[PDB]
Parts: C-alpha cells; sequence; structure tokens
C-alpha cells in the first residue's frame, strides 16, 4: 500500500486529500479490503475507515478535514490490508502553524565531507533564489555545530552575517573554531561526529526570512 | 499465570510399530501421544519438521495392522484365535478416539467393538470383567496389582467408553444406561478405595459423567500430598499416572487453584518417558500435557459492553471491547461540556480518560517577553529618532535585527547613517546605504550585542519632504535571528503618544473612530436655511429632539444624560421619547466643545452613530 499525500505540511482547518494505491506482490492493481487509521501526535487513532479496491483499478481517493484544536508535530496516517492486519505502512505528514515562504535557501558544501587535517576550514556556499526564478539579495546568518548521537552541540564563536549578492554568499569555518568550541583539543578524537549547518537569511527589505538547514 | 511446557528437546527416543497386536500398541501409543503433544504444543519449528512424515507413515501402517488384525466381532485381542480381551479393546477404543484427528478411523468399527463390549463383556451390575488377561501385563501400570483392580478396570473402561460415547452416540443407544450404571457401582463404593491411583481413576470416571459433589471434592482435596499430587507405596509410576487422571479430572472440574501446583510439580519431576513398564504412565502424562494446551488457564475474560449516557440524549452510544480489541482505542468526540454518565458491563476491566480542550485567558501575558524596547520621537523638517532597546534574560544577548519601518512620507537623513553604518557593533546593509534617499521607507539595522544590564541605544534625524496629512504611524521590531516567534514591537507618531489609533472599546468590544468630533462653526453663516436644506442629503438618517439632564465621565470616554422630545425623522429604531438616553463620545471631544446640562441641542447622523448593542 503505497500512500500518498498532496502536501507534505498541513495547517488547522486544512483538508487532508490522499490516496491509498492497493498493489500486489508483482506490483499490478488487486482488489482487497483496506483500513485506515489516521493516529495525532501522541499515537491514538482519530478516524477509522474502511474500504474496498474492487472495480476502483487500485485507487482509493479519501479525505479528512484536520480539527481546529489539534495538537501539533508530526502526523500518521496507516493503512493495512483487512486480512494480514500484522503488515502495516504508514506516511508522515505535518501539521503546524506556517505562511508559505517566497524563496529557496541552498546550502551545498564544496565538498560533502571535511577532512580533519584540512588547514582551511570547512567551504560552504549558501545560495538563494526566488521560488519563481530570480535571484535574491539579503542578508544570511549561518552557524556550525557538532552532531554526535542524538545530542546538538552549537559553536558560539561561528555565527556570521555574510552578505548574498547576485544569491551567492560564501563563509567558512576556520579549524581553530571548530577545535575551540568542542572540550576536546585531540583533533583525531572528534573523527565520525557530523557537522551541521543552519543558515537564517532575511531580504533587505526584511518582510520574509527562510531557514534552512544541512 | 500459565507454565510453559516440555520444549520436547530430549523426547527423540519417543519406535516403529512391529510384533503382535500388544507388540504394535507397545510401538503407537508412544509415538502417537508424542505427535499429539507436539500438535498441542506447536512446537514442531524446532524438533524438525520432517520427521511428523514419517511418525504419521509409521502409525498408519501400525493402525493398518490393526485393522487386519481386528476381530469379526469388531474385537481386539492379542492373536485372532485367543479370547478378546477387554482391557486391550478399550485401550484400542481409546487410540482410535485419539487418533481420529491425525489418522482416518472407521467409526463402524468402533461402534461395533462398543456394541460387542455392551452385549457380553459386562455384568447387569455394571462391573466390568475381564474375560482374558494379557500376556505381557508387566506394562498395564496399576492394573498389575490385584488390590481394588475391578474398580480400577472398571473406572478405566467407563472413561473409554464416555471418551467415545459422542463417536457411537447414534449407532449406540445403550451406552448412556451402562455409563450411568458403572458410575453408581464407582459411587457405591468409593469409600472402600485406598489406593490413590484407584481413587484417581475412579474419580475422574465420576466427574467425566457428573455426579463429583458433596464431601467427595473435600476428600480428594484432603487426599493430597503437599498439595501437588497422588502419590503410592511402590513404584513412582503409578503416582505419576494418578496424578496425571488428577489433573485431568481438575481441568474437567475447571478448578484453577490447584492445577498450577501439579504442572509445577510435573514439571520439575522431568519425565521423559520411555523405560520398561512404563507405557499407561507416559500416555497418560503426554496426553495430559497436549490437553493442558489450547485449554491454558489464564485470565482472558475481556467481554465488556460500555454505553455512554450523552447530555443531549441524542440517542444511546455504546461499544464491545473484547481480548481481540484489548488494545482498540476508540475516541469520543462532544462538543459539549456537561455531565455524562457511563455503564460498564461484562466481565473484565477497563480504563476510562476525559480530556477537554479550550482557550484560557491570559495571566498577564505580554507579547515582548525577554526584550524591552522604548521608541520615541521627538522634534529637533528634522526629527531625531532613538531607538531604546534591552534584553531582559540573564546573559548578554545574541546577535540581533534592529528593524525599522518609516512612516509616510518621511526618509532617514543619509549623513547619520555613514556613521552609524561605520560605528561599533552596528551594521547596515551596503544596499540599503547607497540607494536611500526618497525611495527608503524601509530601513534594516543589524546589532552586534544588545546589552542586558544597560541602555545602550542610538539617534538618527528623519527628514519629511511628501507633506501629506492623515500618516500612517510606524513601525520598530527586533529580535533575535534563531527565532521569529519571540519579538517585539513598537509604534512611533510624532503626536500620538504610541500611535495606537482613536479606539473607542467598551469591555471587549471595540471599534475605532478615525474622524472629527464636529465642525468647527464660528456661526459665519447665520443663514440656517441652507444647512436645513443641506441635512436632507442621503448621508443623514436620523434627526432627533435632545436635552442634556446629566454629564459623567469615563476612563477614555464621557457619556451624556439625553432627554428624548421628539424623534424628528425616523431613526431605525424605537422613538421610545420621554426617556433617559446615554451619548458615547470620545475623551478628546471634550476640549472641542463640554455640552451643557438642560439646554435644547440639534443632531442628526446615519446608522452607523448607533453602536452597541440593544
Amino acid at each position: 500500500l503505497f500512500i500518498q499525500t498532496d502536501k507534505t505540511i498541513y495547517t488547522p482547518g486544512s483538508t487532508v486529500l490522499y490516496r491509498i494505491f492497493t498493489v500486489n506482490h508483482k506490483l499490478l492493481p488487486v482488489g482487497r479490503t483496506v483500513m485506515v487509521n489516521i493516529e495525532n501526535p501522541e499515537g491514538i487513532p482519530v478516524k477509522q475507515d474502511s474500504l474496498s479496491s474492487q472495480n476502483q483499478l487500485g485507487v482509493l481517493p479519501l479525505s479528512w478535514d484536520i480539527p481546529e484544536l489539534v495538537n501539533m508535530g508530526q502526523w500518521k496516517i496507516r493503512a493495512y490490508y483487512e486480512n494480514s492486519p500484522q503488515q502495516v505502512f504508514s506516511t508522515e505528514f505535518e501539521v503546524k502553524e506556517y505562511v508559505l515562504p517566497s524563496f529557496e535557501v541552498i546550502v551545498e558544501p564544496t565538498e560533502k565531507f571535511y577532512y580533519i587535517y584540512n588547514e582551511k576550514g570547512l567551504e560552504v556556499t549558501i545560495t538563494a533564489r526566488f521560488l519563481y526564478g530570480k535571484k535574491v539579495e539579503g542578508t544570511a546568518f549561518v552557524i556550525f555545530g557538532i552532531q554526535d548521537g542524538e545530542q546538538r552541540i552549537s559553536l558560539p564563536e561561528s555565527l556570521k552575517r555574510i552578505p548574498i549578492e547576485d544569491g551567492s554568499g560564501e563563509v567558512v569555518l576556520s579549524r581553530k573554531v571548530l577545535l575551540d568550541g568542542v572540550q576536546n583539543p585531540r583533533a583525531e578524537d572528534l573523527v565520525g561526529k557530523s557537522l551541521y549547518v543552519s543558515a537564517t537569511v532575511i531580504l533587505h527589505s526584511g518582510s520574509d526570512m527562510v531557514q534552512a538547514e544541512r | 499465570m500459565t507454565e510453559d511446557a516440555v520444549d520436547a528437546e530430549r523426547l527423540k527416543h519417543l519406535v516403529t510399530p512391529s510384533g503382535c497386536g500388544e507388540q504394535n500398541m507397545i510401538g503407537m501409543t508412544p509415538t502417537v501421544i508424542a505427535v499429539h503433544y507436539l500438535d498441542e504444543t506447536e512446537q514442531w519449528e524446532k524438533f524438525g519438521l520432517e520427521k511428523r512424515q514419517g511418525a504419521l507413515e509409521l502409525i498408519k501402517k501400525g493402525y493398518t495392522q490393526q485393522l487386519a488384525f481386528r476381530q469379526p466381532s469388531s474385537a481386539f485381542a492379542a492373536f485372532v484365535k485367543r479370547a478378546p480381551s477387554t482391557w486391550l479393546t478399550a485401550y484400542v477404543v481409546k487410540v482410535f478416539s485419539l487418533a481420529v484427528n491425525l489418522i482416518a478411523i472407521d467409526s463402524q468399527v468402533l461402534c461395533g467393538a462398543v456394541k460387542w463390549l455392551i452385549l457380553e463383556k459386562q455384568k447387569p451390575d455394571g462391573v466390568f470383567q475381564e474375560d482374558a488377561p494379557v500376556i505381557h501385563q508387566e506394562m498395564i501400570g496399576g492394573l498389575r496389582n490385584n488390590n481394588e483392580k475391578d474398580m480400577a478396570l472398571t473406572a478405566f473402561v467407563l472413561i473409554s467408553l464416555q471418551e467415545a460415547k459422542d463417536i457411537c452416540e447414534e449407532q449406540v443407544n445403550s451406552l448412556p444406561g451402562s455409563i450411568t450404571k458403572a458410575g453408581d457401582f464407582l459411587e457405591a463404593n468409593y469409600m472402600n478405595l485406598q489406593r490413590s491411583y484407584t481413587v484417581a481413576i475412579a474419580g475422574y470416571a465420576l466427574a467425566q459423567m457428573g455426579r463429583l459433589k458433596g464431601p467427595l471434592l473435600n476428600k480428594f482435596l484432603t487426599t493430597a500430598k503437599d498439595k501437588n499430587r497422588w502419590e503410592d507405596p511402590g513404584k513412582q509410576l503409578y503416582n505419576v499416572e494418578a496424578t496425571s487422571y488428577a489433573l485431568l479430572a481438575l481441568l474437567q472440574l475447571k478448578d484453577f487453584d490447584f492445577v498450577p501446583p501439579v504442572v509445577r510439580w510435573l514439571n520439575e519431576q522431568r519425565y521423559y518417558g520411555g523405560g520398561y513398564g512404563s507405557t499407561q504412565a507416559t500416555f497418560m502424562v503426554f496426553q495430559a500435557l497436549a490437553q493442558y494446551q489450547k485449554d491454558a488457564p489464564d485470565h482472558q475474560e475481556l467481554n465488556l459492553d460500555v454505553s455512554l449516557q450523552l447530555p443531549s440524549r441524542s440517542s444511546k452510544i455504546t461499544h464491545r471491547i473484547h481480548w481481540e480489541s484489548a488494545s482498540l482505542l476508540r475516541s469520543e468526540e462532544t462538543k459539549e461540556n456537561e455531565g455524562f454518565t457511563v455503564t460498564a458491563e461484562g466481565k473484565g476491566q477497563g480504563t476510562l480518560s476525559v480530556v477537554t480542550m479550550y482557550h484560557a485567558k491570559a495571566k498577564d501575558q505580554l507579547t515582548c517577553n525577554k526584550f524591552d524596547l522604548k521608541v520615541t520621537i521627538k522634534p529637533a523638517n528634522t526629527m531625531i529618532l532613538e531607538i531604546c532597546t534591552r534584553y531582559r534574560g540573564d546573559q548578554d544577548a545574541t546577535m540581533s535585527i534592529l528593524d525599522i519601518s518609516m512612516m509616510t512620507g518621511f526618509a532617514p537623513d543619509t549623513d547619520d547613517l555613514k556613521q552609524l553604518a561605520n560605528g561599533v557593533d552596528r551594521y547596515i546593509s551596503k544596499y540599503e546605504l547607497d540607494k536611500a534617499f526618497s525611495d527608503r521607507n524601509t530601513l534594516i539595522i543589524y546589532l552586534d550585542k544588545v546589552s542586558h544590564s544597560e541602555d545602550d541605544c542610538l539617534a538618527f534625524k528623519v527628514h519629511q519632504y511628501f507633506n501629506v496629512e492623515l500618516i500612517q504611524p510606524g513601525a520598530v521590531k527586533v529580535y533575535a535571528y534563531y527565532n521569529l516567534e519571540e519579538s517585539c514591537t513598537r509604534f512611533y507618531h510624532p503626536e500620538k503618544e504610541d500611535g495606537k489609533l482613536n479606539k473607542l472599546c467598551r469591555d471587549e468590544l471595540c471599534r475605532c473612530a478615525e474622524e472629527n468630533c464636529f465642525i468647527q462653526k464660528s456661526d459665519d453663516k447665520v443663514t440656517l436655511e441652507e444647512r436645513l436644506d443641506k441635512a436632507c442629503e442621503p448621508g443623514v438618517d436620523y434627526v432627533y429632539k435632545t436635552r442634556l439632564v446629566k454629564v459623567q465621565l469615563s476612563n477614555d470616554f464621557d457619556e451624556y444624560i439625553m432627554a428624548i422630545e421628539q424623534t424628528i425623522k425616523s431613526g431605525s429604531d424605537e422613538v421610545q421619547v420621554g426617556q433617559q438616553r446615554t451619548f458615547i463620545s470620545p475623551i478628546k471631544c471634550r476640549e472641542a466643545l463640554k455640552l451643557e446640562e438642560k439646554k435644547h441641542y440639534l443632531m442628526w447622523g446615519l446608522s452607523s452613530d448607533f453602536w452597541g448593542e440593544k
């Protein structure tokens, strides 16, 4: 069961439109009965339904209107065939307070890694283009941190404002900052841990702000 | 609340059929009971999937051999020439009744054997008589001993008949009468029984038909040694089989207060079967273990049916919770908060939780948290604007964005912005700096740090060039870069203290009245005819005769006690006439003119002038 939701983020008071494809092991349409349960962020079902794929060619369009007073965070939609209730397929859609942004921010480092003995430091390029294909002028804040396991620690001496002209700016994290931010002076013992770049961009109009994290 | 069964790892030693009828029984009984136990416990995944087919083949071969060995009178014996043995026939009946599930057995053979036994093998008193003892009686269990042997044989044959009673219930109608006679005979002389094996078998025979009541249960319970088993002096195999029949009797009676100790004693006994003269005990113990499974004593008793008495009383909402729905969470949504009655019925236990969600009034929670903005403007067209910030936290602030959004037709003085950008810890984007001029009504200032102990703040001049009245109040907004939901906002207006616009609000129904109080008429046009003619415009709705009675003040407005005399021209309201009326006016309107009590006034207005609720 391959569940497809039109959007990937919904606001409360907005309807959810999703489909439930029904295919067999050989990837062909099949006529079977499905069950669907839509879970809260905590994991308590809110809606239950039963449908048949017979004479529907393996597509079951459905709907749900999100209640106004609901919890935030990830929601889940779990669907499973009626004959085999112990195998369950799922997708996640997020309910959040948002207004659509105006431009996408892309941060791609020059190399998809950081050599530990490199004396030049991490080389990250921040680029910002409007949604419909025009370049952005603004100021971008960035920050770096060390992500080990599940705990994220940021580098206080690393946040920088690098103004972007013609929609591209470049900042470098000098290895001295990386070594001094962490409490282990042994550079070799730092291996394995992953950096993470959090870039915040604001236009010179100051009307819109967007965050992008790599 | 259950005991794990044997893993059957060491039960591999459980023999091809061979020999005569007795030897074939010796061969089949352990293998048949072992495969039945494995089927019941569903442990074939580890014992070896392949061996079951060989077991079935060998047991089928033995069954076919014994079908060939069946006497024409449906009798089973060691030899066809030898006289049939009642015990052998009963054992064959039991084996067939056990193996009908695994292999095909002719029910006609069983019915014929039952009829043959009933016809001449029993006394009218209900005593089962053995006409030919088996040649090899060393493996018949407790029946070898002659003390109370007749009662033991009676109980064994009665159990064999009753377990096959349903199979030949239609063919044989005299079986229930013989069963009742045997039970009466067994219960007549129960007190004479002394051996634990004989007592157990007699009690099982009595319980399988339904006369185990009264002091018999007390005697059986008091007969227990250490409350785990019924033992007798001699071979321990007799004790094992006696405990087996005891636990079958308990399971038939469904007495859960004694099964766990018995099964624990059996488990710690570690009887793997085999040996010499242990066929009956092994068969009984493995049949006991198999019957324990698929009827495991546990606490599955969840059949709750819960109904809700909704306050709306539209209908009755009920739902049922079963074992298959023990993890089924049903959510009920109600839009009304009122007491409702819940009824819980059925065996089992359930959980109820109710949660309500709503909006709570703010407990003096302010929008500008953890910042302190104090935006001021003052005349020096020049205006010196100075924005003073602070951080309410315990530490020095991170990088913050001091945003500015100018009014209508006001621009920053480009001379000051140069040294502001040049200064320390205040950076203004080059793009915003180079354009400037009349084109910019929006300036953004980045702060390196915001002091959390003192107030370091800036001040630069803004000019005017468009000269338009009715200026829009500006804005100032600060926020640390790491988030946007936590910020602050202040509005600066040259004349209004905070530029919040005039908003006459009562209780919580706010509305704005951005207009003049009245016309500043100096009575220059004494010709009231023109005013009367102009008053007939569509923008005029009601004209009233009013006389002020009392004058009162309030927080941000002043109220006057009107005395209506007559409604000159409609009003889209009740005329009333002669009752006190209240007029709500802005507090600024007192300066423009103050109404005098006990004076006649003329006023005309439109529909929106009547504000409030009737």
